[PDB]
């Protein structure tokens, strides 16, 4: 499953840069993409997402693994986008940053497998049907 | 000076082999898909190809699958149609055409290339006329897995030169198309509006769509619109 494994090297590479603050083909193009548009929405949905971080209340390992159902139950909900689908990744780069100043960093991995779970989950035709990463990639060019 | 310049053509026995080649200038061509779309003398359009930015979406008309090969080299800039087995139905001018990521639009298109060798899924009126500053429509006809799922492109061909995007996403215009031209899309049907007819809109449309079940694009069958009793 080549697509699995792919979205969840970017979504992982760029949740770990997120909360270190320390940058490290296909999927090199993605990463660039996803640092301009992801701090972009991150400024952009600022009021949005402290509200939800902290109506979450996120403290443990526990909370984490709970994740996966609000997860599932918002992202569901309306017709999905590149947007939407940014924004996902884009919490999950503003949760990750609080699991660091809570020191909580060993759960910044399995919220990464999470998010991609639900993504490819819920959207594996959608993302197919999108050209994947590439599509992602060409999208956003400017 | 962002353009396309497509090299290969020629004269060719039936089951030989040619190469094309297209050549971009101007933009990152890293970041786009690119497509081929060929038109046999005195014809209509006709997709043939179509490759992703890091080469791993490839998709063909059911016409060429097993004898065409698209290929690409970022380093270069350059599109390549690797054609065996070349058959006299193959005869046609191969055009090079570049994809919008946000619209999936054919904004840039390159002059063409003949190669010599020696029906359409959306519908569409064969004519369509009127006098200046009277206003004419155009219809284009598809099903649930074309129109029905995705948006419509529309493209203006003048006598003697290559197509033009005229229309994306059912109605936006892109920079320079005067606002004489709009569109419409309802249900698996859509349609091109010119309000107040000019004698330079004397050319050729053609509409043009995704097909979620064909994995290709499908064209109309194109219009000849005339302009009739001016100075
Ligand atoms: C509310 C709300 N109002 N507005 C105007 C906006 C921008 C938001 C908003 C706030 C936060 C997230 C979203 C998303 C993504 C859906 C998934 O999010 C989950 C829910 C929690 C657990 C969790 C943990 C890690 C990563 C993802 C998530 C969307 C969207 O799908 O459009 N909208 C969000």
């Amino acid at each position: 499953d080549d697509l699995y494994r792919q979205s969840l090297e970017i979504i992982s590479r760029y949740l770990r840069e997120q909360a270190t603050g320390s940058k490290d083909a296909a999927g090199r193009r993605a990463l660039e993409t996803l640092r301009r548009v992801g701090d972009g929405v991150q400024r952009n949905h600022e009021t949005a997402f402290q509200g939800m971080l902290r109506k979450l209340d996120i403290k443990n390992e526990d909370d984490v693994k709970s994740l996966s159902r609000v997860m599932i139950h918002v992202f569901s909900d309306g017709v999905t986008n590149w947007g939407r689908i940014v924004t996902l990744i884009s919490f999950g780069a503003f949760v990750a940053k609080h699991l660091k100043t809570i020191n909580q960093e060993s759960c910044i991995e399995p919220l990464a497998e999470s998010i991609t779970d639900v993504l490819v989950r819920t959207k594996r035709d959608w993302l197919v049907k999108q050209r994947g990463w590439d599509g992602f990639v060409e999208f956003f060019h400017v | 000076q962002v353009t396309l310049k497509e090299s290969g053509g020629g004269l060719v026995k039936p089951g030989g082999s040619l190469r094309l080649s297209c050549a971009a200038s101007g933009f990152t061509f890293s970041s786009y898909s690119m497509n081929w779309v060929r038109q046999a003398p005195g014809k209509g359009l006709e997709w043939v190809s179509s490759i992703s930015s890091s080469s791993s979406y490839i998709y063909y008309a059911d016409s060429v699958k097993g004898r065409f090969t698209i290929s690409r080299d970022n380093a270069k800039n350059s599109l390549y149609l690797q054609m065996n087995s070349l058959r006299a139905e193959d005869t046609a001018v191969y055009y090079c055409a570049r994809q919008v990521g946000a619209t999936w639009a054919f904004d840039i298109w390159g002059q063409g290339t003949l190669v010599t060798v020696s029906q359409s899924v959306l519908t569409q009126p064969p004519s369509a006329s009127g006098t200046p500053g009277q206003r004419v429509t155009i219809s284009c006809s598809g099903s649930s897995s074309n129109i029905g799922s995705n948006t419509v492109n529309w493209y203006q061909q003048l006598p003697g030169t290559a197509p033009k995007l005229l229309i994306y996403s059912n109605n936006q215009r892109p920079s320079g198309v005067p606002d004489r031209f709009s569109g419409s899309k309802s249900g698996t049907s859509a349609s091109l509006a010119i309000s107040g007819l000019q004698s330079e809109d004397e050319a050729d449309y053609y509409c043009a769509a995704w097909d979620d079940s064909l994995n290709a694009w499908v064209f109309g069958g194109g219009t000849k619109l005339t302009v009739l009793g001016a100075a």
